[PDB]
């Protein structure tokens, strides 16, 4: 690489840089080596899941002060935090602003607190139903609006470049829950979410009723699930049907 | 006050700033308080007695000069140290960990004090000089806040490239930067920056770069050539990057063509040397554009 | 000073804000791709349901006759193209090994000169596939230009479907259902695993209200059961 | 090598016929169909044709002839070498054929290309400017040249009030003209050529930036660009003139008038440009361009 000569060089050199690694505290201290060569203090990535639908699991990992990320999760601000949740209505990126912030006025008093005075915000979601965001902060400088544009790109390109290699290394935070389901049982879920009874898809099928019960069955298990209803909102939901 | 876009006169340059000496290479002083004061840049050898003669029209106590800013190691940026120093009693040197131990390192300060040397006029009495490892030194770290006076908070850079030790200070309330030679020598009668790659290209641009991040510039300082102001300071570092990467490319194609090193540094000397002659022999001149050819075309990007 | 792609990147906003009809829109897509070096063009929308039979609609400029073929074989259901951005968000480029599932298809394609192309996919907000094709005749893609054309593609598609979502075109519209917070919390326990039972004990209210809450959902999707309900209803996002 | 410097062909389908200096370039659209850039001067026709003559079995199948500005050296064949080739259609902006409509222009084109002939040559034949084959181009207009020729016009106002450059999308081709400078063929670097205004120039520079990166860069003097040289070629020409910009800025705060670095510039450059450029225009056309730019310049606190 990342030097000078132009931006598709930066970019494949920030490609090159990132292929060798095995290892993802390496592919963290490549994104943090290029957001303070973007000219930001520090960062963060945060990952919202869709389930639980009442509290919807939001990961994150960065390098905000510790203690801000113990008042963040005690207090479960991850759950209506501005920034994260525009991804869910738009794929541009978010600059940091009072404005943004009317609805939630004692998380920005704090951030403030901690020296997050400045930033921005860029969500992308992920092939399989998950909102990915990348978060850039520092403390002084306000953001200029060409400073703007040239961080909407090349925080776009590290983020996805970012979302790749952890699913290349399946990183916990994004591993969300690691269910697969059978060709056999994937089609019978298919059906079910899309109405059909056990009879009907026994038809279709052509095999037994129990037998289909029994593949419900074995669903539900895996899902960890009480009845069918469940298993086809989460299965909808992750984009495995 | 001025009009004028550059100030190059000794004197009073700003209502807490002077200049001292010799334009060409001059030591900044700067007014903590009533009774306390700071220099910058530690200037050439041979000047020690201008210097403190006009240092003297300012501060009505010696005694009163608690810290002196150093940028890098290099001959001309540190000779006045060991003469004025046994002057200055409450003096801290202030300097970067690697310029710090420069003086402790004897080859280093053989190379200063040769250099220092040669450059008196005809029957020049040098005076008496202390230990290069004798003198009141606090190394600094990169982003380290000064705290030299009430009104006065200098902010430490790293600004490698230039050399394995350049850093550069900030006084983030006047938007005021002291840069040394880290974007280069000023050409005085264009306007434009001249590269000053002595180390590792790829440091250097990536200085400059964060230098761009800084806020609009109201006041730039570099080691030679005197105080910059109003747009010609706010765009400082982008031209210097940019100046440097059209360095690049004339020697990048000279190359293509078949020239060598030697032949851009004559011409490179035969366009630029006539500035520096006061405060640098030819000859060293001379090699110094043939290290920063050697540097730029091996750490350039080639053209395929 | 920091790119000078940054420039097209501005150029290209500014060019499509101020247009408010989606034809224009798609004029300038082909503007930028036969800038680029292409000849045609595509833009796809898969949507998540029927899951048996998703819903795929297509705007672009290949010869109407190789659409009624398309259309005709349903192509879209088993285009490979479209379906490796169910699970990744990198450029594809035409190849036969990526065709090898789908021969048919791409002979065809071939048959029609779309001889070189790629495919880039992108997620829209709300859970849509909207994937972006350019494709010419007789040039194999070289190298940089690939690693070049991905980016471009990448912004491109970005700013079209803002832009055509803020225009609401039909086409990534959705079965348009609304729930209030009351209903739409119910849904949210309901797919959460919650028997009528307990959602009414945590709601406080009376369990044939939230049955009877429960049919007042599933009308709406024309629904047989809860489960019809909850599928759909994560699968547009809407709890 | 990186620049490519020679009358015939430059790659798989073009070739650059007459001087390197005042060039004229020739596209094979397919088996039976030619096209021309570049209008040229008089003085070098007599090496057209016959340079033509090693690569074109037939002058007949020539169809287009594409001019970039109404400039003498970029121009003034149309007397020389239009009639012969008689299926052609002249594509230029509004503004182009309106000035070769204007008897003064084409009075002042006739007499900077008269200043450059031999005491030797002879004039060939001659015919009028406003019967020549025109048609007028728009900026953007796709010009379907040829199943592999599709290029686009863009209008690049700032060097002269009309200029335009045409790119060739499928090999990533830009010919430039003078819209970028001259290119310094000892350093390396661009000359910036200001002759109408200077925000134009520059917007034409950025919009040129916007393309999709070249692989050959194709200016009116010096041949064929390639690799990095022609990849950030806008970007650097936008940026000498800015450099420039800055110079003159700088000398004018210390007292200087134009005439100082006029003087100089003619002195440092005008060398390249002896062989088809009148030294006393080249000092006037420095001395235009830095008035607009002493103009159009951003002054200083
Ligand atoms: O950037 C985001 C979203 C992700 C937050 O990530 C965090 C938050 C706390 C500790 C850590 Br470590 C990471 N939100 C902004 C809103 C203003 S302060 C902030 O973190
Ligand atoms: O681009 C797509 C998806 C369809 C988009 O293209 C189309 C299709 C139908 C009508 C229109 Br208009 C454009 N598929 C690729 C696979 C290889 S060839 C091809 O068109
Ligand atoms: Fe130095
Ligand atoms: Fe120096
Ligand atoms: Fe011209
Ligand atoms: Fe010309």
């Amino acid at each position: 690489m990342r030097n000078d000569g132009g931006f598709l060089l930066w970019w494949d050199g920030l490609r090159s840089e990132m292929q060798p690694i095995h290892d993802s505290q390496g592919v963290f201290a490549v994104l943090e080596k290029e957001v303070r060569r973007l000219g930001f203090d520090y960062y963060a990535y945060g990952v919202r899941h869709t389930i639980p639908f009442t509290r919807p699991k939001t990961e994150v990992h960065g390098t905000y002060p510790k203690a801000w990320l113990e008042r963040y999760q005690m207090q479960n601000y991850g759950a209506v935090d501005p920034a994260i949740l525009n991804g869910l209505r738009s794929s541009e990126m978010v600059v940091w602003s009072d404005s943004l912030f009317d609805q939630s006025r004692m998380l920005w008093n704090e951030a403030r607190d901690w020296g997050l005075c400045v930033g921005a915000t860029l969500p992308i979601r992920a092939p399989n139903n998950l909102l990915s965001v990348l978060s850039v902060a520092r403390d002084q400088q306000n953001i200029s609006s060409f400073e703007r544009e040239e961080i909407r790109l090349r925080l776009r390109c590290m983020i996805e470049l970012l979302t790749q290699k952890l699913t290349d290394l399946e990183h916990p935070m994004l591993m969300s829950n690691p269910v697969c389901l059978s060709h056999r049982e994937r089609e019978i879920l298919q059906w079910t979410a899309d109405g059909k009874s056990s009879g009907e898809i026994a038809i279709i099928l052509s095999i037994s009723e129990s037998t289909v019960n029994f593949h419900h069955k074995n669903i539900q298990k895996k899902f960890d699930a009480p009845n069918k209803t469940l298993a086809a909102a989460y299965a909808a939901a992750l984009g495995l049907i | 006050q001025g009009h004028m876009l550059r100030l190059s006169a000794p004197g009073q340059l700003d209502d807490d700033l002077c200049l001292l000496g010799d334009v060409q290479v001059p030591v900044f002083l700067l007014r903590l308080g009533e009774a306390s004061w700071a220099l910058v840049e530690g200037g050439i050898s041979r000047d020690a007695e201008l210097v403190w003669a006009d240092l003297c029209r300012w501060v009505a106590d010696p005694s009163q000069v608690h810290y002196w800013l150093i940028t890098h190691k290099h001959y001309d940026h540190c000779g006045l140290l060991p003469y004025l120093c046994p002057r200055l009693p409450n003096v801290q040197v202030l300097a970067s960990e690697r310029t710090c131990q420069a003086w402790k390192s004897e080859s280093a300060v053989r190379v200063v004090e040769r250099l220092n040397r040669q450059l008196l006029r005809a029957e020049q009495r040098l005076p008496e000089a202390c230990a290069w490892d004798a003198l009141p030194v606090r190394a600094v770290a990169d982003g380290e806040w000064l705290e030299l006076g009430p009104r006065h908070r200098l902010q430490v850079i790293e600004a490698h490239g230039h050399s394995d030790d350049h850093v550069v200070f900030y006084d983030v309330r006047r938007r005021r930067l002291f840069c040394g030679d880290a974007l280069g020598e000023f050409d005085e009668a264009e306007g434009v920056w001249r590269p000053l790659v002595f180390d590792d290209m790829e440091a250097y641009l990536e200085s400059l770069e964060r230098l761009q991040r800084l806020p609009t510039l109201l006041q730039l300082i570099p080691g030679h050539g005197g105080l910059l102001r109003g747009r010609l300071a706010a765009d400082g570092a982008e031209s210097a990057y940019t100046e440097c990467l059209r360095l690049c490319r004339r020697l990048l194609w000279r190359q293509s063509m078949g020239e060598s090193l030697d032949e851009l540094s004559e011409e490179l000397h035969r366009a630029w040397g006539g500035q520096s002659v006061d405060f640098l022999p030819g000859e060293l001149h001379l090699g110094s554009m043939r290290r920063m050819l050697e540097i730029l075309s091996r750490q350039a990007l080639p053209l395929d």
